[PDB]
RNA sequence: GAAGAACCUUACCAGGUCUUGACAUCCUUUGACCACUCUAGAGAUAGAGCUUUCCCUUCGGGGACAAAGUGACAGGUGGUGCAUGGUUGUCGUCAGCUCGUGUCGUGAGAUGUUGGGUUAAGUCCCGCAACGAGCGCAACCCUUAUUGUUAGUUGCCAUCAUUUAGUUGGGCACUCUAGCGAGACUGCCGGUGACAAACCGGAGGAAGGUGGGGAUGACGUCAAAUCAUCAUGCCCCUUAUGACCUGGGCUACACACGUGCUACAAUGGGAAGUACAACGAGUCGCUAGACCGCGAGGUCAUGCAAAUCUCUUAAAGCUUCUCUCAGUUCGGAUUGCAGGCUGCAACUCGCCUGCAUGAAGCCGGAAUCGCUAGUAAUCGCGGAUCAGCACGCCGCGGUGAA
């Protein structure tokens, strides 16, 4: 059969995006945005690559993402979305470049140092 | 800090209500970065506005910014080296900053029992010349033009 | 895990068994920390060693809930 | 004191471990055995003045290998030294063992032996100035680029401490592709504890 | 089938060159071998203070790197059995046969 | 003093909770690895020796 | 410092004993021994049972002693950091410090290292009798920031079969693991700027101007600190500054102070039901699965020498009634009863469950510290020695501003 390649990668969370041209299905491991994700399940945050270019369809998606809290494995979806819309055209990709949501924000937790208690939290220092 | 003017570090728009001063107030009320409980009390506060004597939520915030608005700014700073305080104009980002700050100041400690009684009623109250945003507006209108002329060179 | 009642260690337990068959003497120079008390010892006297000196102190009529080392303190606050 | 060994900063990077092993669940016994045999190396070091001793492991053959300039001072001549060391080391080990002896290459360059020699002159009342200056003379005759060499403590067999040291050429520490040699010796005839420290440069 | 080996050593050179040697003695006399599939390189850390008498407030850390491989051989020939039973060096990679 | 104490671990234990650990080359009972049979600072210097297989300084 | 104190880890206090001694190169029969059991104890042990028992013989030898006892002793955890090493804290990633040669001053020396702009940067140019060089910054080490080859088990399922389920056929199509790669280098353009570096701005680029972090502590200042890691100068005990055995001890309190953990409540308070991480560890230990069990507690047993099985479904999440600001449906300092666990036993001096229990505290004066972003701020898990033991430490993993 037909299936379209896609994967995401951000913040300890990897995705398996699998597009078919359809109407809009979003169930990660057969669990919907209102089944998996709780009440903060913003559609425009998720479907903003649809919501700012080729709005919207939608198109049916077999999706398999896992790892970490809800926002982290929500931010790791847009790479496979850009791959799938890229398999449509790179013509929309210049608009994606001008609208962003493509440059992966690498901001993870900064590494701690052995010698303190957090990455930057010092001692509650006295007078001396 | 010392070297030059620091980069601005702006904000993000809402998906639903589609605003950023709203979003900056969302961040100003948010404690421990816990969004979802704060999100529910945000939508509940906008729904207490919208139904109870409410036309529109953009309109009630515009009616706030009519009556909220920080207009002046006293500044206790020396250059010559003494107890010098200058009233100066308020920066526009600092104007929104002080406005949302006054909102959280009086919606935080109004004194009503349930947690968003005081929140939702004060974001009703700031729209129509009530709340301590108006009290601090009186403070701004009063203590300015008074301690000016000694620190007039600022 | 000492829920099974009596607990007096052996080369003190044979001494106190010999005390049960005889008349009640006083001094035993020992650990005095480990052997617990249980009602077949009513009226006796066994020396409790604080760390300084053994305290030959009589075993009472209603002691079951602790051991020898409550008579002589381990700090001697003064 | 704040400096760090470049031989510790570059170990396992351009050089290799002594105990070339992988010892799952039977690990520290053999390394304390390595300590035991390391206590025993005074007999070979008496004549031959070795620098490095490298040890591996077969099934039972404890593969050890030394490095010095004089084989006849450590082989005997036909096995007189070698079998006596086999017996005295078998009494330490109780197992198969094989010594290995390799000729050194420019014993002038050996930074353990240079510090050993200047400490040897410090054993018998020789002035430190001419000693470390002829050390940099023979280091120039060894052929190098820049040499630092420091001594510290009760110099001249005397009172409270001094610490000065000679330097020539060019020698950085910030470079990672350096492979600079280093050795801390003693400096002790009858007074406490002192030592010498060496910092040569040769290029990568 | 009835021969598959784990290969434990430290760094990049030993595992892959010894794996090349043993797979070349394997499919030199025979066939039926996969690749030396890498493994996630077990690691656990260490901690030592920076003083000799005092100063808990300054530590120093250490690590371990030990890469691992995996080679399968499915129903071999008796001549790579000859290559197995005699070639048992070096001991950096572990001499190790299992199921 | 400590030679009797080094000999104490070589003598068999009187019961279960008398078995303690110390280093081999020194005898420090604090901060002694049961995997290395070393104390802390002697492991430190032997790591600067690089005679311990494996362990190196780390930085990431 | 002490990364785990019931003796033990204890350096201290009380008792009992030896002081060639428990700890060192010889002295006896070499012994074959220590060994295992008996009276006793608190035991050093005294006595015993027991022999505890000869490990080549070329006519011998020595390869092996347990007290036994002798001198060289031997044992020091006793001190001098102001005899010390080595090692470590600090200014501080501050931005400096010298050398050769040429020159000015009689000289001691000065010059380079200098005036502009420019920077994390004594970075770089333009001027300048200096020319340059070396030690310095940086790079060369690691991790993350995208991805090619190489390969598929337990990673992972693609067309599909299996089917509760990647379960077993098949496979590397997502991910994954690790060798080498490629890539980011003011690299390009435009402008400001003497055209100097630098800056501003944009394209392109996953990443732009040291991409975000860790390694890296120059000369020197502080007789800083350490003789208790180690061992030495010097002094000293050396029938004890040497020891074995029984208990206490560092944890008792007339007070002051530091670092922390939790409450002072309706971003709650409780009830119910609905999910996702990573680093490790685990073969005599993680416990697979089964139950009783308010619970400390047990129950028969499988896998797991490790991408297989566990700890570990992470919590912090949702969605439904409740209490209407109350020392309280917040809170548990608090001491007795019933149990249980590691140890062998837990008053001394461990941990846990139920019962009694709601005390203070309703946001902390003078005062100060830390912080320019996954940061502060909040919540779970892993781990170091560990008979048992953390509000400790070292991480990881989520939510997320000014
Ligand atoms: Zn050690």
């Amino acid at each position: 059969q037909v299936q379209y390649s896609g994967t995401g990668r951000r913040k300890n969370a990897v995705a398996r995006v699998r597009l078919v041209p359809g109407t809009g299905k979003i169930t990660v491991n057969k669990k919907d945005v209102e089944e998996y994700i709780p009440h903060a399940d913003l559609r425009e945050v998720i479907n903003q690559p649809f919501g700012v270019t080729e709005t919207k369809g939608a198109y049916d998606v077999i999706v398999n993402v896992n790892g970490g809290g809800y926002a982290g494995q929500s931010g790791a979806i847009r790479h496979g979305i850009a791959r799938a819309l890229l398999q449509v055209d790179p013509d929309f990709r210049s608009a994606l470049k001008r609208a962003g949501l493509l440059t992966r924000d690498a901001r993870m937790v900064e590494r701690k140092k052995p010698g303190l208690k957090k990455a930057r939290k010092a001692s509650q220092f006295s007078k001396r | 800090p010392r070297k030059g003017p620091v980069a601005k570090r702006d904000v993000l728009p809402d998906p639903i209500y589609n605003s950023k001063l709203v979003t900056r107030l969302i961040n100003r009320v948010m404690v421990d970065g816990k969004r979802g409980i704060a999100a529910n009390i945000i939508y509940n506060s906008f729904d207490i506005i919208k139904e109870s004597t409410g036309n529109d939520p953009l309109e009630v915030f515009e009616q706030a910014m009519k009556n909220v608005m920080p207009v002046l700014e006293v500044k206790a700073r020396r250059v010559g080296g003494s107890n010098y305080q200058v009233p100066v104009e308020v920066r526009p980002e600092r104007r929104t900053t002080l406005g949302l700050r006054w909102v959280v100041n009086y919606a935080r400690l109004r004194g009503e029992h349930t947690m968003e009684e005081r929140l939702a009623k004060e974001i009703m109250d700031a729209a129509n010349n009530t709340g301590a945003s108006v009290k601090k507006r009186e403070d701004t209108h009063k203590m300015a033009d008074a301690n000016r002329a000694f620190a007039h060179y600022r | 895990s000492l829920k099974k009642g009596p607990f007096v260690d052996d080369h003190l337990m044979k001494k106190v068994e010999a005390q049960q068959g005889a008349e009640k003497k006083k001094v035993i120079k020992t650990w005095s920390r480990r052997s617990t008390i249980f009602p077949s010892f009513v009226g006796f006297t066994i020396a409790v060693y604080d760390g300084r000196k053994h305290v030959p102190v009589y075993i009472q009529e209603d002691m079951v809930g602790h051991k020898l080392g409550e008579f002589a303190p381990t700090r001697t606050y003064r | 004191g704040q400096k760090v060994h470049p031989i510790g900063m570059r170990v396992g990077i351009i050089r290799d471990w002594d105990a070339k092993w992988y010892a799952e669940k039977e690990y520290a016994e053999f390394l304390h055995e390595d300590l035991r045999i390391r206590k025993f190396i005074a007999t070979k070091l008496a004549d031959a003045a070795v620098s490095t001793i490298e040890i591996e492991r077969a099934a039972n053959r404890v593969n050890i290998s030394i490095h010095t300039a004089k084989p006849g001072m450590v082989i005997g001549k036909g096995g007189s030294e070698v079998e006596n060391l086999r017996k005295e080391l078998n009494k330490l080990t109780g197992k198969r063992v094989h010594i290995n002896i390799v000729e050194i290459k420019k014993p002038d360059l050996d930074a353990k032996l240079v510090g050993e020699g200047i400490a040897r002159q410090l054993e018998n009342r020789v002035a430190f100035r001419r000693a470390q200056k002829q050390a940099i003379q023979r280091a120039m005759r060894a052929g190098a680029k820049g040499i630092k060499t420091q001594v510290s403590g009760r110099l001249n067999g005397a009172d409270i401490a001094r610490s000065e040291g000679y330097s020539e050429g060019t020698v950085p520490l910030h470079t990672l592709r350096a492979d600079i040699d280093y050795a801390w010796e003693e400096a002790d005839t009858t007074y406490g504890k002192l030592g010498v420290k060496v910092w040569i440069y040769r290029g990568e | 089938q009835k021969i598959r080996i784990r290969l434990k050593a430290y760094e990049h050179r030993i595992l892959d060159q010894s794996a090349d040697k043993i797979v070349e003695t394997a499919k030199r006399t025979g066939a039926d071998v996969s690749g030396p599939i890498p493994l996630p390189t077990e690691r656990s850390l260490y901690t030592v203070i920076r003083a000799t008498h005092k100063y808990k407030d300054s530590r120093e850390q250490f690590e371990m790197r030990t890469h691992k491989r995996l080679i399968d051989i499915v129903n071999p020939t008796p001549k790579t059995v000859d290559a197995l039973m005699k070639l048992d060096l070096p001991s950096g990679v572990n001499i190790e046969i299992k199921l | 003093a400590k030679k009797s104490m080094i000999a104490k671990n070589k003598r068999p234990a009187k019961h279960s909770t008398q078995a303690y650990t110390r280093c081999e080359r020194c005898g420090r009972p604090h901060s002694v690895y049961r995997k290395f049979h070393l104390c802390r600072i002697c492991f430190r210097e032997l790591a600067y020796k690089g005679q311990i297989p494996g362990v190196k300084k780390a930085s990431w």
